[PDB]
């Protein structure tokens, strides 16, 4: 039910949108955009619709929105390594 | 209790 | 990830719950996001804002689009074939 | 190839 996806940093964005955070009708950060050019595009493992549970092994689970993104904008922003992981989740 | 739930917030990365 | 069945009895005259979803949508499933007080949703006290619907008297809500849902969740409280409506419901 | 997902229609009950 819940899969491992390695997003290559193939592009300068991650290149998505996001909805959804604890107390909000989406409790969990939903992918609702995939951008055209961006890396997650060119992943072709993430899709719209997949809920993110962890990054990188860092739970989500509990996070306000603005907390979940910041968690995901600091991991994608890594000079260190050339991916991000995602533990998503469909249903 | 709590009846109702909020918009979630949206943000572009 | 738990699934309950919640019997909510037809005790008003509304059933006083707003869903958002359907498939095709940000929100796959009919999640409830407003319970009114004074309708039959409030006065059972298992259903909760956040409950995503699954099942309304064992007829599946997965797969079909909002309007669908909306109509046989309508109905379900319409009926005068029984007092009340089976949710399956799951709060993940 | 669905890159985007429409807002869901919300219906009192």
């Amino acid at each position: 039910t819940s899969t491992l996806v390695r997003v290559r940093k193939s592009a300068a964005t991650l290149g998505i949108a996001i909805e959804g955070g604890a107390n909000t009708r989406q409790p969990l950060p939903r992918i609702v955009t995939i951008q055209r050019g961006g890396s997650a595009h060119n992943c072709g493992q993430l899709k719209v619709g997949h809920v993110i549970l962890e990054v990188n092994g860092q739970t989500l689970r509990g996070k306000e929105h603005k907390e979940a993104a910041r968690i995901i904008a600091e991991a994608f922003k890594t000079k260190e390594r050339d991916y991000i992981d995602f533990l998503v989740t469909e249903f | 209790e709590r009846l109702t739930l909020p918009p979630s917030e949206i943000t572009l990365l």
